[PDB]
């Protein structure tokens, strides 16, 4: 429900507003030019020994649902309460925080379901202290897996490069994450178009609000990664080193191509409601026309049937000369005569 | 040149109903008509001017409009300061002439 | 204050000539055109002739047209009516008037007549 | 300093409130004729004016502590856009206060200033009923860092609370937009157009009440004014943040609520073309029906259609066929 | 660009200068000396008795109310050496603001927007600008202005306006001027919120002539604004000589100021556009209610006249003799068929 | 080879207009060698051809004077809009000349071609009728100063004649627009749209124009050519003043013409509304009544209203009530 | 592959010129080495004469036509002493325009747009121009300019461009691309007023996406030109040591023309704007016509045929009955009946 902690306590609060607490392990990676370990574990203090070597780690923390083993890293760290409660919770925008001793990062994940069309975020966390990056995850389950293949079979320079190309690797691994993402929509707002020139239902406008709001939760979401990323690069922490600022104008500018990219879907997605309604405005003209010829061709020969079909007792019509087939002609020619003035006026 | 057609040539009214003055134009005068009252022995006094303005010290009561080419002098409250020869003036080109007049006297 | 005086009407033979004097006070000749315009006993104001002080510009009516000339003295204040050849037909009040410029639309502008002289009679007779 | 709006008008109450770690100090007085625990320096200084309907006081307490009588129109008049000030001898900062009332949307905006002097935080309120009670909760219990910081501390702790309380306002707009939309969505009536446009003008009047805020902030936090004692700038730059939150959600919020009302455009445009669906069937499947009716009424005297197996089920089996022809000629169209 | 020269127009003398405007009723010059110590003002017909102020020491306020005088214009422009193509562009109206820089003046046309709030009209009035050495040369066309509370400034020495020199009376001119465009867009704040009560409770064609004249306004206020920013901008950033560097950071807040000006009224601009999708919504709305009642009619009668037909066709053979006559009981089926149709409408909630 | 594109091919002739300042010699032939040899004369030469459908003669004519055969396409390349381009021996100059109707409110357009060359202008023309015979009367009877200056001049003549006629024309839209204000805002007329519509598409086509026009004239004076000399500037310049002073009217003209469509097209909804609500208020008060009339109009023996109580006119009345208490419905409620 | 898929940029060691444009197929250089009384043209499509000018003292303007080799770029950056982080942005084509000063050239990125009528799209070119010493270094992607009376001048003396320095020349060159805006403005004003033309008069199914394509080109064509005011303001407002201060009015001119330029857009943009909801009253409007014949054809006709009707149902002893001139009564009270609903509605208001 949001704006639950603002109230109450102000210096810091402990808890995880989450929905997910079905999974809890432990991966880790210490790395270096010539060793090779990973082992998964479900003991908080197997981690704590190798946090002490010179060698980068990557330390994971998937389902983070237990708010006493957070603390306990937290506090062997020395984690200032701001960012040990924004850890926690997860409905907060992405933004870097720079520290004497660590920095901070917060992002979102995402994933998308072709058949509900619904849009979920994830929320993970990026400190990097001393040596070593802290993985907090909502789930089991993620899209990082280039990296950890890259580790594993000695891909790139990864291996000879310190901890901060590995939280490069990691942003990369995001942003080629939210790329999928919007590929992935391109489709659905390709058929949708084509649904919506050739084949208009009552359906239309509730997919284009839940589009509209599905492109508006990406944007907004989008944008804190770019301010993210533009306060990484200009603000240069002292933890980050050299040989790696082109790496980061690299993953600024693809957050620049990504913007645009969601604001030309937004362009999009507000012109297919117009073409929708010019649509059933055209067949809202062509009912009213079919049914005006209708009427029009067939009242007066009513009242044709009517005028002599009334109860007098001094129509000449009456046996005039074979009068039925008579005024079937007339009304014949009448019928005629008005459906050519149709077809010259195109209706 | 361009002929003003001012009608009728003559009017008599009473004091306070609306007097109604036309002129028209041979061939296209762009609001260019202007609307003149003289009275006997003295010099003319401008009245409308761009067919629609009223010149200033002009009282209210006068008013002018055109519709295309004819152009119309509207006095809506007759007083017995108005009753002189009105003429209509154009001014589109170079070479500007008058309408021959019209005098509204008491019915 | 600002006003138009007229003198040299009078009573000429026909084939005769004359010079009109309209003299301008409480306003400068040069920033505003100045008009003649006659009206002959009982018949109904005609236009004569303009003049532009400053720029030169002069028009007349085919009536008096090559047979009038007008004219303009900034060092004076006034314009003259030149009137030659004179037939008995130009027998009138002739009246000097001076007129503004006003904007109706880009291409198109008209001028109205404030200020009016009392006016000279000139008699060509006998 | 006489002349203010001050639209509600009704007793006037005073509360002091003068705090440390080893003393606890409360007062409450009508009136300010306790200028002793001002100026005192030692400990911070808190006091509630609540209440300007009388400008006496108003008026007594800027000639105790700075006064430049031109602001003190500003401070009087709730009429006056959220703004700052540097004048020597305080602070002056405009700010305001918003009450949202579900049953009757209507968002009452109480205006609301802050001056500072030297320890000593003049807070000075516009009506009985405040959402500041946090802070004395703070106070009372004896928690946080408010006791041991220079007087600096309790204007960010203030501008905290107003960001709360204004959290919860756009958390409470944002249950209003989720309502209003399965309105439109599922079960559109009337009077959704009132109830929308509304929420759009509350929109828009929060986002020019919340637009200077972020700049006058902005001025406040970057241009550091001198009183400040620069331990905790983090927090006058949370509070920056926070700001821009809000005034990204508010510029959400109204984008939701632009597209709600043309989601309801497209909905009634739709009820016309299903009302013209009905129309037009009914008349085209039964206006020749009812005219072979009406022509085989026919009476004359002679008339072909005596026995050929009786034209009475003839003509209804005809009237019949045409119809069901008629009605699955529009089944390939969808219409009906 | 060009050689400044005469525009050399058609059907007109080619030495004229024109009045392009509506506003030929009034005339005066109001004349405004000042210093730190002395101060004197006076009314004036003639201009003879103003030109002395061309050259001078003290700073001088001369405004010219009446441009259809083109004799005046001519006559000031002559004396001050203001170049006649400026003065022909003092006389046209039908022009945006603009910011002309001369060796010896700047040339400044504004535009003042007088609201009314009946028949809610838009009314537009240039006003000129000419800083000389000394001397600010103000041309109007008619009498009324925002121009006195700096009066008020000078003849009761409040302000700073007495202590420097004729940049800060043409900044403090140019200030008042900018500063009644708040004024405006206050004014039509009020007006919209009408508009949109008016259009929650009764749609009329009157709505929508009221609501596009406030369209067209708003946009006839953009196209003005745009060029008074643009002037404000070049005399900020280009510190012409006559223009001392001490008074560019007025001419900044102006521009500042100038800035939310336009911002509020895009906000107007939008907000109302908004009123009229309300309008449209709420005027097909009703056309739905008339529409169904008379989709209801028609369903309900359409079939029940062709079985009023039908059983009243006259054939040789009818299925009267059967059925107890069937008369009541096709009446009953009559009923119950209309019965139908009208539980069907209320199933869809049809009204 | 030469096409010629446009729709006239009835008629053609060739006029001719020699001048000096001692005397001036025109002709008015069919023959093309005829004409042929005025290239060389001293004295200014006009040359007028009423037809150039006929590809002969505007192809025969080219070779002498020795312009290149791209103008040769565009003299004859009718739909076209206004261009000048300058050679070294020559200048080309395309206008448009304007033919309107008030009884018919149709824009006609005649494309003329100037080619300037030295000592000789040429011109070419589709239909019979112009706008240079007041050009004609100064030729003829020394009028002005076109006698003592060269071709220049006259191509500034021509110009010049042809700025007049475009204000004429702007005299006439400018009475149309007067009349259609009035026609359009005081009353509804279907007749008026479709006026209006014709309205906006004439001011189109002489935007589309007239700005062509303007920067042939800059072109004429801003940039000289050698053929155009110092003298002719000035005159140019004078031209190019009222081309800018035709464009500001087309623009105003367009302006309002487009605001009378806008508050027409924002009129319709509720317009929409008052028919349905005629059509619905007829409807229903006749079609029960008709169904009144034929339940009682079947062919049902037994009916119990044989004759009770005059049943008739109790039929009537009832037709009466529902009548009145249909009317009375909308009412209340207004429609 | 295209805009919307973004599968490119994404794995690539830094430290190389990476080329983003879409143009790999034309490589061209041309050089005007001209002067006060020669000018030196060289059509060469090798690097090695482009560099022997860097240090001449008369004006130069070499222009790379084609930048997809990435060796060309680099070797004539560091031949020109350009700074690395600027060669990708020559290199860069989806970035907005800009200038970027510097202490012995400036860096100046801007865009060309050409508008296909066949298909209302609208194309961008992306250009770079340096103004180093006293030459004007040009990339483009693509053969074909909007300078070429830029050239027809050097090679002709149409102008003083010979007898200024290289800044005149960056001026020229910045004054062909702002008149080429203006005719592109003149094309786009073409392509809304016959759009407009097609809204009022005849609507159908494929107007309103012509009518969204062009408020999206109105937009890319508006966040364009934004840029540019600013970039000209920066060139003449304060000018560096490296413009000559005799080129200010040259650049403050250039800069009136894109105030002009932003004019047209916006004014193109509220018509553009107004087109669709127009669109909606002309449909309504075309309704209406159908609205108003059905309306006249039923007034007429349910009355007539309900008198019809009562006039003609049967039941016994008919007042009306037995009556020899009821039936030409009856015809005649119903052609009065219609006549005046005729009368009352298609003579005076429909
Ligand atoms: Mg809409
Ligand atoms: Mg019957
Ligand atoms: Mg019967």
């Amino acid at each position: 429900k949001r704006l639950s902690a603002k109230k109450g306590l102000p210096p810091g609060t402990l808890v995880y507003t989450g929905k997910y607490r079905e999974d809890f392990e432990i991966e880790v990676m210490n790395y270096s030019i010539e060793e090779f370990r990973e082992f998964k574990t479900t003991d908080v203090e197997s981690v704590l020994p190798f946090r002490d070597s010179s060698t980068p780690t990557w330390i994971n923390i998937t389902g983070i649902h237990r708010t006493d083993v957070v603390q306990r890293v937290g506090e062997f760290f020395g984690i200032h309460p701001l960012v040990l409660e924004d850890i926690l919770n997860v409905h907060q925008r992405p933004k870097v925080e720079f520290f004497e001793n660590y920095v901070f990062i917060v992002l979102k994940m995402f994933t998308y379901d072709k058949n509900l069309h619904e849009l979920e975020s994830e929320q993970v966390s990026l400190i990097l202290t001393k040596n070593c990056v802290l993985m907090f995850q909502e789930k089991i389950g993620d899209v990082f897996d280039p990296v950890r293949e890259r580790i594993r079979y000695n891909r790139g320079i990864i291996r000879k490069k310190r901890a901060d190309y590995l939280l490069y690797s990691l942003i990369d691994a995001l942003v080629d994450d939210y790329f999928v993402l919007l590929e992935k929509i391109d489709d659905e707002i390709d058929v949708l178009e084509e649904e919506v020139l050739e084949r208009p239902e009552k359906e239309t406008v509730q997919r284009t609000h839940q589009l509209k709001r599905n492109l508006v939760e990406l944007r907004k979401t989008i944008w804190p990664l770019r301010e993210v990323l533009s306060s990484l690069y200009r603000d240069v922490p002292p933890l980050i080193e050299k040989e790696t600022v082109p790496y980061f104008r690299d993953v600024y500018d693809h957050t620049i191509q990504i913007a645009d990219t969601v604001e030309t879907f937004r362009d999009i997605v507000s012109g297919l409601l117009d073409v929708y309604l010019s649509s059933v405005s055209n067949k809202t003209n062509e009912v009213m026309k079919v049914l005006t010829i209708i009427a029009t061709i067939f009242m007066p020969l009513t009242f044709i049937a009517g005028i002599y079909g009334m109860n007098f007792e001094y129509m000449p019509e009456l046996r005039w000369k074979w009068g039925y087939p008579v005024v079937l002609a007339v009304m014949g020619v009448i019928a005629v005569i008005m459906v050519v003035y149709f077809k010259k006026k195109k209706w | 040149d361009i002929q003003m057609t001012q009608s009728p040539s003559s009017l008599s009214a009473s004091v306070g109903d609306r007097v109604t003055i036309t002129c028209r134009a041979s061939q296209s005068v762009s609001s260019a008509v202007a609307w003149y009252q003289q009275k006997p022995g003295k010099a003319p006094k401008l009245l409308i001017y761009s067919a629609s303005s009223l010149y200033s010290g002009v009282p209210s009561r006068f008013s002018g409009s055109r519709s295309g080419t004819d152009f119309t002098l509207t006095i809506s409250s007759l007083q017995p300061e108005d009753f002189a020869t009105y003429y209509c003036q154009q001014s589109s080109s170079s070479l500007i002439t008058f309408g021959q007049g019209t005098k509204v006297e008491i019915k | 204050e600002v006003q138009l005086v007229e003198s040299g009407g009078g009573l000429v033979q026909p084939g005769g000539s004359l010079r009109l004097s309209c003299a301008a006070s409480g306003f400068n000749v040069s920033y505003y055109s100045i008009h003649w315009v006659r009206q002959a006993p009982g018949k109904g104001l005609e236009w004569v002739a303009s003049i532009s002080s400053s720029s030169g510009s002069t028009s007349y009516a085919d009536s008096v047209k090559g047979r009038f000339t007008i004219s303009a003295d900034t060092s004076k204040n006034t314009a003259y009516l030149q009137m030659n050849s004179l037939r008995a037909e130009d027998t009138a009040v002739y009246y000097c008037a001076r007129s503004y410029w006003y904007y109706i639309w880009s291409y198109s502008y008209g001028n109205a007549m404030d200020y009016w002289g009392q006016g000279t009679l000139v008699t060509v007779s006998s």
